[PDB]
């Protein structure tokens, strides 16, 4: 049938940190983009 | 010409992007209801959980020199600016 | 049973297709911002 | 490393920036008076004509490719503004 | 002895043109560098 | 006469001194004010 109602829950969390990691990359990217137009 | 090296890197971390996308949205999909889930076995999610981590590696390392290349224009610019307009 | 040839012309293709900035940039910040 | 690269042609433009300023302060002093311009012969200035000739040759060339070079870092700097930042 | 004094105001103008010339790329040049920073 | 080997050593040695960017760019800088 289907899975733990809460393996589905530590997925859903390994998924967030996923996000959260590429998130992380993308705002120190957009600092350095920000931080050029003020430089 | 840079125009080249650019379109490349640009280029690939579009596809890791559709990549991760498509992925992420196919397994939001399966875990979406139990009814979806049970066309799916637990064998398949792992599948999937190392196809996505794997994407995830892949885009998160082109995130990264994506910083380190914008590192370089700032040096670069930096550079120029205390050549020419000091 | 299946064709060599073909599948290198389906490389081959669409290697030699091209990419528009403008437009990778346009799908690259939908997929951002379709996630994060 | 971008920064060896960099460093090349920084390195390279500071070169002909030093030749050609020695050179022309070099034929200023002898044309700086007739009592100067008597310890050097109208083919003396005529051969520094050319040694300088060349060097603004080669420096204009390099002022023209840190032109581009900095057209290369606005495109780039314009293109992940709009991935990153719209 | 020394060379006319026209010879040396020939000599005098293409320096200047020289000089002209590289300035005229550092301005181009500098157009760019602030460019980037009102971008 | 001349000694080939020393010429070359005294090129290698150079090229090993290394550029300090920000020195480099003061040069620089003062060499365009200096005639510009």
């Amino acid at each position: 049938y289907y899975i733990d109602a809460d393996l589905l829950r530590e997925i859903k969390q390994h998924l967030k940190q996923q996000q959260e990691g590429l998130s992380h990359l993308i705002s120190i990217i957009k600092d350095d983009l920000e931080d050029i137009k003020l430089v | 010409a840079p125009a080249d090296y650019f379109r490349v890197l640009v280029q690939q971390f579009e596809v890791q992007l559709q990549q991760y996308r498509q992925q992420i949205e196919e397994l939001e999909n399966h875990l979406a209801t139990q009814a979806n889930n049970s066309h799916i076995t637990p064998q398949d999610l792992s599948m999937a959980m190392q196809k996505i981590y794997q994407t995830f590696v892949a885009l998160a390392a082109q995130l990264q020199s994506i910083h380190e290349n914008v590192k370089v224009l700032k040096e670069q610019y930096l550079s120029y600016r205390k050549m020419f307009l000091g």
